[PDB]
């Protein structure tokens, strides 16, 4: 709105709302590939299955 | 530890000494001052005569 | 799937019998047409976009015409009874680890060298009876083989009590020890499972296995613990998946050889078979030869597919129409 | 075929791979429990 | 404690619901006020410095309105029962060292990575009965634990005899073997202990734990000697310590923020909620939407607290007066 | 705790650190004497 505590900018040419607050927004995109899952063996205890 | 037999070449609980009484004259004695638990836990003795 | 051919194989769906060419109204029809002098036979089938015919079967040049039921095209899911070999020990011994290995033989691939080994294991305690062992082992095998994580269904595992002796109780990864409350368990049966299937892209196959036992020490000797014997199978896979994949291949002979290759632009062949209905298969196999020095023949075959209801009403009516119209002695199944 | 090299006299359960000699009993490990001779 | 808010949280204390204004004379009274067309709603509450009227709730702009019966805010102290299971041995094995490792967590820390361990050890004898083992283990538990001269201990150790089966004998560090004269002890109970609480500086926290066992050998194999099963709790913590911390924070959303920082020069804000009684809660969460450019909502909430006499009478009189004046339908508990 | 390692077959008694076997009788050194097992 009026001030921006994330940068320190008192005054606003382009206001987003009028309630004198500031919301940060972040986005990201991630991803993990496993080519072959028969090349990883595993022994898990049976109380971890569910 | 039935698995591992504790011999004389590594423990040395009796040792050859030099004396006038016999050529192959032998000592006797041993003591443990350390235990080494699994996953890196080593305990060492420190004897304070204050105790 | 992809099949092998004797120089051609073409399929026509016999969803109905209309007995003359004028009654070809709805899709899936068939009319076995032949002349009054029985020398050529052909089938007028109703395509989804018009009337089409078959090749003119020379009735003096047929080699065999044998129709099979739906129960000759069902793969029986094989079973294996896991029991305690009483020559070793009728009771579970008080100390040993009782591990059972399941040796699959065609995992992912088509070879016998692409194996897969899953395990189920019970630490046997003092006072454990024979039935308490089967209660703990069919749970420990189900949490390995019938979990919600495995990409393919490996085996279906059942338990048989001594009071029923035929009725199977299903165990899964969610089966708790209070669900199985019976002190008369005498075997653990490990049955094959049907694989997931996509029309024309993923064929129908199975993963065969062998329950192999690990060794336990009775006395001072390591006595292979258990015995695993084959039981006569009870559950059979349906026929409709093998016949849905059989038309998809045989429509490419009379049609476009590629099916979806390059997709902005395909000629969509509309099929007429249901993968959830059982069918019957009739195969008139023949050849062609001309009256000259070319005595070499060109073998062919024609598959007909009609729906099966258990009493074979549509196929025997299809056989009975071909036999009187063409003069061929096809065996009514 | 199952070798036991040593024997241990004890009032407790000594070890799986040894002979438990009490006063008038000779127990050894067999089939998950201590089988007495005689 | 500090809480998370939806841009504000305002708390008002309901001690006695008078009928209207000029009847509010003592500190802590309240009356919900509204108009004849049921447009706005506000609570005129008597602060100890005068009448303080709350924020006006626009009745078209209410998200939810729900109340809490004050038994949904009481913490239950978990009880574990330590018994020798009949699977391993119902009697203590004469040569084995029985060590019980209590695995505590969150100790004088805020995370579960701050773990603490207390113990209890009894080496059994030849004529060792099971009931004398539960007598001797609990005293050895009361020596490693229950020795804090400074503060109250982490857990409470009890003993239940089988002749009583419902009344627990308390075991403390002063308790010797001769004080426990029963011969039928069958379990040890490890109850949680209510941690210290001061108003506005330390919250109501707890130290969770899990009684764990070290392996004894019975038939040459290392087995866990006991089982720790959780039974239903019998002793609960009342609601006095959570609600007084809630008034400590939501009186700083209206009044003084500097709650005892510059210590001679503070504003002494009197608190109305006493920690020696249980308290119901009623929440009203609303918003405000402006005209023609400011459509964004500034969401708010109003919390009301009233003393609970067990029968939920003082809260039901408060909900019964809001539903008449404002017209909302809050569930009377 | 006294660990016996050897078994000796002799008509007379061997040392206290071995087990005595003769004609069908097992004896080992317990309570200062040779005690029969059976
Ligand atoms: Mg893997």
């Amino acid at each position: 709105g009026i001030r921006n505590p994330f940068t320190g900018q008192k005054g606003n040419p382009y206001m987003s709302f009028d309630e004198d607050s500031a919301v940060i927004h972040r986005m990201a995109t991630l991803g993990v590939c496993v080519l072959d899952p028969t090349r990883t063996m595993s022994l898990i205890p049976a109380i971890l299955q569910g | 530890w039935t698995t591992f037999v504790l011999d004389n070449n590594s423990t040395r609980v009796v040792e050859k000494v030099q004396s006038r009484l016999h050529s192959n004259a032998l000592s006797a004695g041993f003591q443990f001052v350390e235990y080494k638990a699994p996953n890196g836990v080593r305990v060492r003795l420190d004897v304070d005569p204050f105790y | 799937m992809v099949i092998s051919i004797n120089q051609v194989r073409q399929l026509y769906v016999a969803k109905a019998l209309k007995a003359n060419t004028a009654a070809l109204t709805t899709a899936g029809d068939i009319v076995p047409k032949a002349d009054t002098a029985k020398t050529t036979l052909y089938f007028q089938s109703m395509s989804p976009a018009g009337i089409v015919a078959s090749d003119k079967i020379n009735l003096k040049h047929v080699l065999y015409a044998k129709a099979t039921p739906s129960e000759a095209l069902a793969h029986k899911l094989v079973r294996y009874s896991v029991t305690l070999d009483a020559d070793v020990s009728a009771t579970p011994v008080a100390g040993q680890n009782y591990i059972l290995r399941l040796a699959f033989r065609q995992y992912i691939g088509l070879s016998e060298e692409d194996q897969y080994f899953k395990y189920g294991e019970v630490i046997a305690r003092s006072g454990m009876t024979a039935s308490d062992f089967y209660k703990k082992m069919a749970i420990s095998l189900a949490k390995n083989l019938e979990n919600k994580t495995e990409s393919t269904p490996l085996v279906n595992i059942y338990l048989i009590s001594a009071a029923a002796a035929s009725t199977d109780v299903p165990v899964t990864s969610a089966t708790k020890e209070s669900d199985l409350t019976a002190t008369d368990y005498n075997q653990i049966i490990i049955e094959e499972t049907e694989q997931p299937w996509v029309l024309g892209m993923m064929p129908q196959a199975f993963i065969p296995f062998t329950p192999q036992f690990l060794t336990i020490t009775v006395d001072g000797e390591d006595r292979l613990w258990g015995v695993a014997t084959v039981v006569t199978p009870t559950k059979t896979v349906p026929d409709g998946h093998l016949i849905a994949d059989l038309e998809y291949f045989c429509m490419g002979a009379r049609g476009d050889i590629y099916r979806g290759m390059g997709y902005p632009n395909i000629i969509k062949t509309t099929y007429l078979v249901d993968p959830g209905a059982v069918y019957d298969v009739l195969d008139i196999h023949y050849f062609y030869t001309g009256s000259n020095e070319s005595v070499q023949k060109s073998e062919k075959t024609i598959t007909l597919v009609a729906v099966d209801d258990g009493s074979h009403t549509a196929m025997n009516a299809l056989i009975g129409a071909i036999n009187t119209a063409s003069g061929l002695t096809i065996a009514t199944l | 075929m199952k070798t036991l090299r040593t024997l241990k006299i004890s009032p407790n359960a000594p070890d799986i791979n040894s002979v438990w000699l009490y006063k008038g009993t000779m127990k050894y490990f067999n089939n998950g429990e201590w089988e007495t001779i005689g």
